[PDB]
RNA sequence: CAUUGGAGAGUUUGAUCCUGGCUCAGGACGAACGCUGGCGGCGUGCUUAACACAUGCAAGUCGAACGGAAAGGCCCUUGGGGUGCUCGAGUGGCGAACGGGUGAGUAACACGUGAGUAACCUGCCCUUGACUUUGGGAUAACUUCAGGAAACUGGGGCUAAUACCGGAUAGGAGCUCCUGCUGCAUGGUGGGGGUUGGAAAGUUUCGGCGGUUGGGGAUGGACUCGCGGCUUAUCAGCUUGUUGGUGGGGUAGUGGCUUACCAAGGCUUUGACGGGUAGCCGGCCUGAGAGGGUGACCGGCCACAUUGGGACUGAGAUACGGCCCAGACUCCUACGGGAGGCAGCAGUGGGGAAUAUUGCACAAUGGGCGGAAGCCUGAUGCAGCAACGCCGCGUGCGGGAUGACGGCCUUCGGGUUGUAAACCGCUUUCGCCUGUGACGAAGCGUGAGUGACGGUAAUGGGUAAAGAAGCACCGGCUAACUACGUGCCAGCAGCCGCGGUGAUACGUAGGGUGCGAGCGUUGUCCGGAUUUAUUGGGCGUAAAGGGCUCGUAGGUGGUUGAUCGCGUCGGAAGUGUAAUCUUGGGGCUUAACCCUGAGCGUGCUUUCGAUACGGGUUGACUUGAGGAAGGUAGGG
RNA sequence: UUGUACACACCGCCCGUCAAGUCAUGAAAGUUGGUAACACCCGAAGCCGGUGGCCUAACCGUUGUGGGGGAGCCGUCGAAG
């Protein structure tokens, strides 16, 4: 129920870096396997459906879930995409993510998952934990001093923080100042591709 | 009926008590089911290393 | 029966048959004296039938032997019938 | 008769009565005359909430009501106003409040401690 | 004075366009099967044989109604005190008609929805007005006798009641007569008079708890009715208590419900009668919607309890764990005769592709009895079992080029598996080990005490990157390709098709893709299918205009005045339980799930308005239509 | 240029008996079941309607009994056969 393979060979089949840089992605310009070099005809299908892989395979999400996020989205009023977008960024392991306290997504997730964080006071393990506005992410006091965290508050500074996000680096409290909107979600795929796939 | 026994490799014979399922045989006129391998008597195809379920071949080490 | 307080039940329900079936025919013996003096056409002996079967069925329907409304309805028809006598 | 009982609602291990009206004969969770109100004791301070005008109505038609439902009816003062006994009445207490805007405008500025418990953190892993 | 919603593809030809079927991509399930399988949360789990059932349990309770004393318990030289609590068996009261099960029957006022009863009954409960009077005779238990293998049965004697039966006294019960106000026809209701009548029970630990009868309330039931929801005309006639009337009877009650007499009706091509299938619904699945399919859990109504029939008791009965008779079954028998009904819970056999434990507790909620303590509760709360469904989590995280070996491919250059590994540093959710340890109980109990689940959830500590990944697919639709083997063989396939020696389609391998504790296959339903087209199709030649006309029912209607207000439209009130569903808040660490507010409940009834249109009633007009007179053509 | 059902292109396409095999279906002397009823005969339980010479503690007595009830019996209906 969670992908623990290389995320190398997905980036390279679906194009583009998922995580990171400066890496083995420098045989980007093709998918992994044997027949990667060779010229592609790419459906509809095969555009949407590399959206969607993309966006799953960035947030660690798999396809259950992803599904029931699409629904959640399609009811909510608004864009579709944006909402979907949105709620992916609100799970918290990408708060964590984006708020800089992990190296990646999937070291969000495993400190997440072992539980050395804090929400408003109640400790929570969750990392598809949909973060709400006003919200108070803490670690946990026992493990302030983790190594992944420490390396954290070495590097924060180059990260960029978006808007949406308050963080106390040395006192680890991510403070959500409001649940994120299009524009504050990096843009790096089509969510409008991944709503046109889920209909047909 | 008269059902298809699908795979290379053939154990039932007379009096041999199977799992009889739907599926049709194009080039078979009036052929409109299939026998379940792995089930009751018939087993499962012997050199199977893919697509086992279909054809009932449990998992070698 | 499989339950003692259901042979209890079927040793009392057979004494409440004996005394409502006893009640009842008791009941229907007053009636049918009314109707037959009726018939014969007497005014005292028919009267006298009448409160009597009245007066039965009233005693039957408090003890319950008979609903009230059936008591009421027989003798609305014994007294209607008297008074067609004695017109 | 007419009873005035608990409806169990709910999951395993998480019940929620609703204080209903209904006779003697029907099903514990079935069709109900009225709906009352609702009692959830898994919660703090269980909750009590009866509809004091209803219920009143439904004691002085005659409603029968069980030993729970007496129970809330003396914590809610209506066992008190109908059948007037000496009873303490205990209305029932509040589970208490917590806030969300204000604990995040109060962290929000906290700043100060927060970035400073932060550096101190820092000297920590200086300590790790 | 805007919308939350609609995707196609392949295949007829040498090629094309159209028509058109077939097939596929989606969703779903009370599913099964194959391979595989770590955990948790919440649900769900005989769809077939309404097949036959071993065993335990599922309905009892009351000594504050009664005689009592067979047990325990106190007091006494072992019996004895019924003496006090207590208490088998027995009378008596209440309950047993609820709860629980199943869906066989039923095409029907069974159900949904809305009304009517001036045709109804209603124990316990609440309320209010009267009362609770005077007598008497038995009987179970017990005792004795006789009979029976048993089940048990019949005598003799004996005994108590809140058991049973006389009487008195009591309206709004019968009959009848005045009179007030009135409805919807039968009528309803207020007041007075005459006449004939109808009850009861006592008990206590003195704190209680009960009895009878009027009138209201609440509750539950009953019947009647408008409207609504299957198929079949290769079923056209059906009915004789049948349709109506009058008198009687009956019933809680109206009624051909029943009866006697009289009449000859009643239903039906707008489908009676017959055949087929089926419990109905809130809902569920699907769908842009309209619809289509469906009736598991949960909730409402109905029906049924071995098959058929019947009543009895009761406030109330298809009387599941009642009775009687018959049939089919099973069992006991001493052969004379007896006993029984899991579609209650668990379970067995059987059938089947297929569905669980002969579990724990009355702690919580609900129910029965008791004044109460309390007793009973296979309701229920829980646990066990199964990936059956939904949801959540894990099987690691960061770094690591020297792009290592090894597989596989090669143009022998290399490429690929691949940051993958090795190696380095980390983290400890779940699992395993160990400690702490609940809520549910503002309950209950005079107190003492009191949690089945349960050492459970939750949580501290420890271990090791470890105990934890499979399944399908890779010609097109359709995301993903090569080598080797085979040689129209073996085989594949949902359709098009593939295999005849260079197979991206068979088999294996490397690589890849989609999903992931699941993944596929099969079955079934809806979608795509506008492929029954009301939304939303057509009929010259593609399937489709009756050979033609007349004409019945039916459908439809030129201009206009007046009026009705049935359709139609707009308010109001009532109803559409809950759950579900949509949505706003809240709780479970999140989610599923749960609670709560609102909406929805697409209707129906009642009532008040509007009158443009449809229709009804009614009156005009002549242009449609027909007629008169004259003219007139023709193998009618 | 005209016609065409040919496009493997007239050495094309294509129709029906007969012969052989396979599958589904119709008829058929008959044969074997099932369901739903009908008309009669008989008719248990039971309710109802009669009757009751037998049996009867409460009621009344002119205290020899009577009233009323019950067993039994008959009749209608009536499942099954
Ligand atoms: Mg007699
Ligand atoms: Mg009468
Ligand atoms: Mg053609
Ligand atoms: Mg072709
Ligand atoms: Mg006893
Ligand atoms: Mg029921
Ligand atoms: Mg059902
Ligand atoms: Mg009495
Ligand atoms: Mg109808
Ligand atoms: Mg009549
Ligand atoms: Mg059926
Ligand atoms: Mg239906
Ligand atoms: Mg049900
Ligand atoms: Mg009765
Ligand atoms: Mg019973
Ligand atoms: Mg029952
Ligand atoms: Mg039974
Ligand atoms: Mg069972
Ligand atoms: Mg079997
Ligand atoms: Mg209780
Ligand atoms: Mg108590
Ligand atoms: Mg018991
Ligand atoms: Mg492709
Ligand atoms: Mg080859
Ligand atoms: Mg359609
Ligand atoms: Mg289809
Ligand atoms: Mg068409
Ligand atoms: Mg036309
Ligand atoms: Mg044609
Ligand atoms: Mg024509
Ligand atoms: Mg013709
Ligand atoms: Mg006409
Ligand atoms: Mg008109
Ligand atoms: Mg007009
Ligand atoms: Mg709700
Ligand atoms: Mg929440
Ligand atoms: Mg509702
Ligand atoms: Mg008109
Ligand atoms: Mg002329
Ligand atoms: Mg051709
Ligand atoms: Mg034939
Ligand atoms: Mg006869
Ligand atoms: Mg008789
Ligand atoms: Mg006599
Ligand atoms: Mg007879
Ligand atoms: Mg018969």
């Amino acid at each position: 129920a969670r992908y623990t393979g290389p995320l190398t060979k997905k980036s390279r089949r679906l194009g583009t870096d998922l995580v990171g840089n400066d890496k083995s992605f420098e045989r980007r310009p093709y998918p992994p396997g044997v027949h990667g070099r060779g010229r592609t005809k790419d459906s509809e299908y095969s555009l949407q459906l590399r959206e969607k892989q993309k966006a799953r395979y960035a947030y660690g999400v798999l396809e259950k879930q992803f599904r029931r996020y699409y629904e959640e989205a399609d009811r909510a009023q608004g864009k579709t995409g944006d909402v979907l977008l949105q709620i992916l960024e609100s799970r918290l392991d990408n708060v964590v993510y984006r708020a800089g306290l992990a190296a990646t997504r999937r070291q969000a997730r495993q400190m997440v998952s072992h539980g050395h964080f804090l929400v408003n006071g109640k400790k929570v393990n969750i990392p598809s934990y949909r973060v709400s506005t006003h919200d108070i992410i803490d670690v946990r006091e026992k493990s302030k001093d983790l190594p992944p965290i420490v390396i954290a508050r070495e590097t924060f500074e180059t990260r960029d923080v978006p808007a949406w996000l308050e963080v106390r680096p040395n006192k680890g409290r991510i403070l959500v100042h409001q649940l994120p909107t299009r524009d504050q979600i990096v843009i790096d795929v089509n969510e409008q591709a991944i709503v046109e796939l889920y209909s047909k | 009926v008269t059902a298809y026994i699908p795979g290379v490799g053939h154990n039932l014979q007379e009096h041999s008590m199977v799992l009889v399922r739907g599926g049709r045989v194009k080039d078979l006129p009036g052929v409109r089911y299939k026998i379940v391998r792995g089930s009751l008597d018939t087993q499962g195809v012997k050199g199977r290393k893919q697509a086992r379920s279909r054809y009932g071949a449990k998992k070698e080490k | 029966p499989n339950i003692k307080s259901q042979i209890k039940r079927v040793k009392t329900n057979e004494k409440s048959r004996q005394r409502n079936k006893a009640v009842k025919s008791a009941l229907r013996t007053y009636v049918r004296n009314f109707r037959r003096a009726a018939e014969a056409g007497d005014v005292e002996a028919a009267t006298k039938a009448a409160r009597v079967a009245n007066r039965q069925l009233d005693k039957a329907a408090s003890k319950g032997v008979i609903h009230k409304n059936q008591a009421a309805n027989r003798k609305s028809a014994i007294s209607k019938k008297l008074n067609s006598l004695a017109a | 008769a007419t009873k005035i009982r608990l409806k169990r609602l709910g999951k395993i291990r998480t019940p929620h009565y609703r204080v209903v009206v209904m006779d003697s004969r029907a099903k514990r969770d079935g069709r109900a005359i009225e709906e009352i109100g609702q009692y959830h004791p898994k919660a703090d301070p269980s909750v009590i909430v009866i509809d004091s005008e209803r219920v009143q109505y439904w004691l002085g038609v005659g409603a029968q009501p069980t030993e729970a439902v007496v129970a809330l009816l003396k914590r809610t003062g209506d066992w008190q106003k109908f059948t007037g006994d000496t009873s303490p009445s205990g209305v029932k207490p509040q589970p208490e409040r917590p806030n969300k805007d204000d604990l995040f405008n109060a962290a929000l500025a906290e700043a100060d401690e927060a970035p400073r418990e932060a550096i101190t953190k820092k000297s920590e892993g200086a300590a790790a």
